[PDB]
């Protein structure tokens, strides 16, 4: 899925769109062992 | 003067006068988002 | 045309009603493998008319030439793959 | 086949079985010699209908006086206290206090009340402060709105001194025009909301004038598309600025102008009419080039009709367009030179046509210019030209400072059917040395007072009167304010159709059966001419099902503060009635003993009638603890009465031993009696008993004796009066009820008649039944009949059990026959608060059709010759004499196998009238004299365009 996602960035589909989905202040699934209280953290400023 | 067919938003890709369908000629000539276009000019003509 | 003709058909709508659920429908599984619509009470049958109202599908010649065309021009072809990998499986519409 | 003599000898030994038996098990003419025997106990007094109605009309009076008193006293402080505003732009340090409705703030801090629940108030209230409603569209804290909640806080000192003079006063709200309302006492606000004080009808009436409007739509070709979606709605949005005292017309134009619907000239924009114009502007299509020369011809032409009804007051034409390139400036000149219309002009929908002259064509015209590019723009923009009609008003000064009353509408804060006072409230700061002047001509708001119905129903007492007299009170539209008809629902147009904003406006003709006379009282009550008439119409059960011709004295004269004509249908034998004069004690405590729920076993099962006997005692409305509250507070109380009136339980009291007397003398004789189920009598003081207790438990009538239908029927007819059960297991009452028969007891104390109550015995239907046998023939059909057309007993095993069902519904071949013959007429009437199941296209208000059939002539012997069709039927129809039954043979159906459409007697979901035809020879009405516009003061220099 990471490879699929790759490519469709590659084609330029809706590339920017991911980009922006990738930012810090996004919601984490609640399978990831967080910290509970806080799950608004996952997402980078290195995605751009 | 045909793109008039949601009566539920406007749409900003039309062919309504000439620095517009300039500009979406433009737009298809990129070949971004041509076939928003297309299928808009399709219901336009009735439908599938 | 042979391997998915008329599977993108079946949306979900609400409890015995003409009105679909969400804003921005998906097709739901054709024969129990794909996506299924599971909220508060929506229940899925066909009827539906296509994704795009019918312009982006499969059944039909000129439909599989015109989808073909759009997918080949790197110009929506995920939006196509998505909508199969929705109504049919997840493991053939990727290799197409 | 039989002879019509020997018909009649049989029928003569049927009626004599029956009337003797009610003559007889009822006791009827004991309770006259009961009546009759003392004499003294009571004292009979005149009823005259003259002194009643100039006495009501005065208390009336008084009562919409002392609101009006309440709302001068308001709207002259909050002009005072308005003008010594300083309107600062920092709410951060000096925070406003005030308490927000609808709750559970940068420059504001909330309140939190008390909210003691109170009674004549279905909610907790606090009598401390006044709440403030904010419309959701509405951002509180903004700078406008928390100026307006700090200059309006000195409010709340004069809503209080208001309820301390009258404590019985209602809602005081003031309507502010920049959205919120601030109401007192203050209660919690009752899905999203989207209430709105400056739509509401009575802001509306305040802030502006009648109007004759009209409504001009482009339906070019250009318009095609989303903004033909936002003209439709914005037009449907603006019909809802119009109340019954404004006229209206919606007109399109594509290089032609045409109307849009069936009206053709203006209509009075009343509930039906509007509904009509909605679904015709719901139904237009854009095609077409733009004239806009041909269009407003159209419309100035409309405007100058006259030989239609109008309001003669403001005259606005409003252009729903987009964007055009024609100025029409020689249609202006040519048609209004003077300025005497104002033209509104609307740009409606996303689009960058030209402006330029829609603009133009407004300020031109004393008008203004509105921009809707969306559907949130729709609400806001369409109730703004409210500001412009109000200019001239605010000129006026004291002239236009007079209080108005709304039409009966749905309280917002569920209080059920209420009028509303009116005022508006101007600005006139800088006014002392008269140099502003450039705001200073829009209206600060509106103040209103509710007056509920209930309070006037408490002016006009009825239990003096018989069940059949009432009072009702009509608008100068023709509307009834109070009637005994108006119900807490809202009226209904057309039938529902699934794939309360609006006023309770039901119009006297429609409460009542129409008449040639009726129509002319009407009118004569509009105009403000007091008088009186007598004579003879047909009248309306209190149920759907029969009708009784009876005579009527109609007094009114009208209310002199008000527009309001009252009006008092007293009938014959009620300008008299029964006095109770009791004061010695041990009389009066041993009429109250046989009240006591525990003596049931002697004198029967006794109701009594949930009626206000006095203040603390409280009802319940089920009748079976509060037979228990009334005879535990009588003896729990000294016998002065000191807080509630003596003449309302005297009556009940003197009228539970007279009734008393009747079983223990009379009725306890016969412990048991072959052909009659129960015996039962209904007393004017609010009392009825059922000799056989067992029997009690089948009384679904209502212990109110002024609201039962036999009750009301029994006293208009002079013999004996049957009443045929329900059908469709509608509770217990085919056979183990019986069938009803009632007969009203008359007096003569001093040569003057009195029908003090009715008695009547349930006969039983299987004993009725072996008196046809002393059967089920497959030869000759036999059937019984009421003043109505009701079955109450055969002889075919089949239609027995079909018991109380119309004879339509069950021989539609015959009973449509019977009507041509002329022995059955009846009536059509609609019935504008009913609900009904909506069709394909829960419950909602709609129109149903009532039908009802009654004795056409006078003669008894009925013979004729029913042709089916390639068969005949002969029958013979005999009435039964001195009582309403009528018993009809005919031969059976066996004979001839027809059978055509059943002729249902129910309420029918009808939509009609068709108000197409209506609005040609509309009912005669008198419009406000009061005519605000066209002042030269007026500025009119914002075009509305130049700053948008
Ligand atoms: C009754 O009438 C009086 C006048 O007859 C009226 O009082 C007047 O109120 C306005 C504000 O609505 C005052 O205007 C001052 O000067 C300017 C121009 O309005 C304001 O500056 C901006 O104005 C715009 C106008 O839309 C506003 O949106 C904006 O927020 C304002 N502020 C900015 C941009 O920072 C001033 O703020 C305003 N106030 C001052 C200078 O203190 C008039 O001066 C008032 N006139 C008088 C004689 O006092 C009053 O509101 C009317 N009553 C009601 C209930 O509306
Ligand atoms: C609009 O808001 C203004 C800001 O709060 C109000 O003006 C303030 O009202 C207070 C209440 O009276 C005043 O406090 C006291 O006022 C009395 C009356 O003269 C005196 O005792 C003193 O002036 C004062 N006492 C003190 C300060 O200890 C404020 O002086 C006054 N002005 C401010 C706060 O700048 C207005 O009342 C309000 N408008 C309405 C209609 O209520
Ligand atoms: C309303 O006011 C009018 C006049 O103000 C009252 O008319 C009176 O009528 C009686 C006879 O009907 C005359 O004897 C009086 O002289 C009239 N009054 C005057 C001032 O001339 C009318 O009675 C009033 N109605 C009510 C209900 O109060
Ligand atoms: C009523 O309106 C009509 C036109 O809508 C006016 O024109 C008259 O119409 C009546 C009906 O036939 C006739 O008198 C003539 O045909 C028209 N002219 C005149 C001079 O009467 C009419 O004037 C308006 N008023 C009345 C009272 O009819
Ligand atoms: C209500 O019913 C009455 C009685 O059938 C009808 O009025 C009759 O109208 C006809 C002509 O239309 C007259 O010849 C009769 O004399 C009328 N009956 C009377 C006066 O008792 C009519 O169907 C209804 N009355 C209305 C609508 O006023
Ligand atoms: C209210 O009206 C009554 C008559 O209905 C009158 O007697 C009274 O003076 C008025 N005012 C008050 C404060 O009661
Ligand atoms: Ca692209
Ligand atoms: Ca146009």
């Amino acid at each position: 899925q990471a490879v699929l996602l790759l490519f469709r960035c590659a084609t330029g589909e809706a590339w920017q769109e991911i980009m922006l989905a990738c930012l810090p202040g996004k919601l984490c699934d609640p399978e990831s062992d967080y910290n509970p209280g806080e799950e608004y953290t996952c997402g980078s400023n290195f995605a751009i | 003067g045909k793109f008039n067919f949601d009566e539920t938003q406007t749409k900003r890709s039309t062919f309504d006068n000439f620095p517009q369908a300039l500009l979406t000629v433009f737009q298809i000539l990129t070949g971004e988002d041509w076939n928003a276009v297309m299928y808009d000019g399709i219901m336009a003509y009735g439908g599938p | 045309l042979e391997l998915f003709i008329g599977k993108m058909h079946k949306t979900c709508f609400f409890a015995d009603s003409d009105i679909v659920a969400e804003e921005d429908p998906a097709p739901c599984a054709f024969s129990g493998n794909g996506r299924q619509c599971t909220a508060n009470g929506t229940e899925c049958r066909s009827g539906w008319v296509g994704p795009n109202g019918g312009i982006t599908n499969f059944d039909n010649f000129a439909f599989a030439m015109l989808t073909v065309f759009q997918c080949i021009t790197m110009e929506g072809w995920t939006d196509v793959l998505y909508w199969m990998n929705d109504a049919m499986g997840f493991e053939l519409p990727w290799v197409y | 086949f039989p002879s019509a003599v020997t018909i009649k000898s049989w029928v003569d030994k049927m009626q004599e079985d029956l009337v003797t038996l009610a003559k007889t098990a009822s006791g009827v003419n004991q309770l006259v010699d009961i009546y009759e025997k003392y004499q003294d106990l009571y004292t009979v007094e005149p009823n005259n209908a003259r002194q009643l109605v100039e006495i009501a009309a005065r208390d009336i009076e008084k009562l919409l006086s002392n609101r009006s008193k309440a709302l001068v006293r308001l709207a002259l402080e909050a002009e005072k206290v308005q003008a010594a505003h300083q309107w600062r732009e920092d709410f951060a340090s000096n925070e406003v206090v005030y308490y927000n409705a609808k709750d559970d703030e940068p420059g504001s801090q909330r309140i939190k009340p008390v909210f003691i629940e109170d009674a004549n108030f279905g909610r907790q209230i606090s009598y401390q402060h006044a709440a403030v409603h904010i419309p959701t569209d509405i951002y509180e804290g903004s700078t406008i709105v928390l100026n307006e909640l700090n200059w309006t806080s000195a409010l709340d000192e004069v809503f209080k001194k208001n309820r301390e003079e009258d404590p019985s006063l209602l809602w005081q709200v003031f309507g502010s025009a920049t959205g919120l309302a601030r109401y007192y006492p203050a209660s919690p606000w009752v899905k999203i909301d989207l209430y709105d004080v400056r739509r509401r009808p009575w802001y509306i009436q305040g802030a502006a004038s009648p109007k004759d409007m009209l409504i001009l739509v482009d339906v070019s070709g250009s318009v095609s598309g989303l903004t033909l979606k936002l003209i439709r709605t914005s037009v449907s949005e603006m019909l809802e600025t119009l109340s019954d005292d404004d006229f209206v017309n919606v007109a399109s134009f594509n290089s032609n102008a045409q109307d849009v619907s069936c009206f053709q000239h203006l209509v009075q924009a009343n509930v039906r009419n509007k509904k009509v114009l909605k679904d015709a502007v719901n139904n237009i299509t854009a095609k077409g080039i733009t004239d806009y020369k041909k269009g407003f011809s159209f419309a100035f032409e409309q405007l100058l009709n006259y030989n239609v009804s109008r309001a003669n007051c403001n005259k606005i034409i409003m252009l729903f367009t987009d964007g055009g390139e024609e100025r029409a400036q020689e249609i202006f000149n040519k048609y209004n030179k003077d300025k005497k219309v104002r033209v509104f002009t609307f740009s409606v929908g996303q689009h960058n046509y030209d402006r330029g002259p829609i603009q133009w064509m407004a300020c031109e015209n004393k008008g203004y210019y509105y921009e809707i590019p969306s559907i949130g723009a729709i609400r806001i923009n369409t109730q703004e030209y409210l500001d412009v009609l109000g200019r001239p008003m605010v000129l006026a000064g004291d002239k236009a400072k007079q209080v108005q009353w709304t039409n009966v509408y749905l309280d917002a804060l569920e209080l059920g059917l209420v009028i509303t006072g009116t005022l508006p409230v101007f600005n006139i700061t800088g006014q002392f040395e008269n140099k502003t002047n450039l705001k200073n001509q829009l209206i600060l708001g509106v103040m209103g007072v509710d007056v509920s119905l209930e309070d006037i129903k408490r002016l006009t007492p009825r239990f003096t009167l018989c069940p059949n007299g009432y009072y009702f009170a009509i608008d100068p539209n023709g509307y009834v304010l109070l009637h005994p008809n108006l119900q807490p629902k809202p009226i209904g147009v057309g039938i529902p159709t699934i794939n309360s904003q609006e006023p309770v406006t039901l119009d006297f003709l429609d409460a009542e059966l129409e008449n040639d006379i009726k129509v002319e009282i009407r009118n004569k009550m509009i105009d403000g001419e007091s008088g009186e008439k007598t004579f003879r119409t047909l009248v309306k059960s209190q149920d759907e099902r029969y009708i009784d011709k009876g005579n009527r004295t109609y007094t009114w004269t009208p209310v002199n503060g008000t527009d309001y004509s009252l009006a008092l249908v007293l009938p014959t034998y009620s300008f008299y009635y029964i006095k109770a004069k009791l004061e010695e004690t041990i009389t009066q405590a041993r009429y109250s003993e046989t009240l006591k729920p525990d003596n049931f076993e002697e004198s029967g099962y006794t109701f009594i009638a949930p009626r206000d006997y006095c203040n603390d005692l409280k009802i319940s409305d089920n009748n079976t603890e509060f037979l228990l509250n009334f005879n535990e507070f009588i003896d729990r109380k000294t016998p002065n009465n000191p807080s509630c009136n003596a003449d309302l339980i005297n009556r009940v009291l003197l009228d539970a031993g007279f009734t008393n007397e009747l079983v223990q003398n009379y009725w306890s004789k016969q412990k048991n009696i072959k052909g009659v189920k129960a015996r039962f009598v209904v007393t004017d003081g609010g009392i009825t008993r059922v000799y056989p207790k067992e029997a009690g438990e089948n009384w679904q009538e209502n212990p109110e004796t002024y609201e039962d239908s036999f009750y009301k029927r029994s006293l208009d007819n002079d013999n004996y009066v049957f009443t045929a059960p329900y059908f469709n297991k509608s509770g217990p009452g085919a056979y183990e009820s019986g069938i009803m028969v009632s007969k009203a007891v008359e007096i003569y104390i001093q040569g003057k008649l009195l029908k003090p109550a009715v008695v009547g015995i349930k006969i039983d239907v299987n004993s009725w039944i072996e008196n046809f046998t002393k059967r089920n023939s497959d030869v000759m059909d036999c059937v019984i009949l009421d003043d109505g057309g009701f079955l109450l007993m055969a002889n075919h095993d089949d239609y027995t059990n079909q018991i109380g069902r119309f004879f339509g519904e069950i021989d539609p071949s015959l009973m449509r026959h019977l009507v041509n013959i002329s022995v059955y007429a009846f009536n059509k009437s609609y019935d504008y608060q009913s609900v009904c199941e909506p069709g394909a296209a829960s419950k909602q208000s709609c129109i149903t059709e009532q039908t009802q059939y009654f004795f056409d002539n006078d003669s008894k012997s009925f013979s004729g010759v029913l042709d089916c069709g390639n068969c005949s039927r002969i029958f013979h129809g005999e009435k039964l004499m001195n009582t309403n039954l009528i018993f009809i043979m005919v031969e059976s159906k066996g004979t001839c196998p027809c059978d055509t459409r059943l002729l249902i007697q129910a309420e029918q979901t009808s939509d009609g009238p068709n108000p197409c035809d209506m609005v040609k020879q509309p009912r005669y009405r008198k419009g406000p004299d009061v005519c605000f516009d066209n002042n030269v003061l007026e500025d009119y220099t914002d075009c509305g365009g130049v700053s948008g």
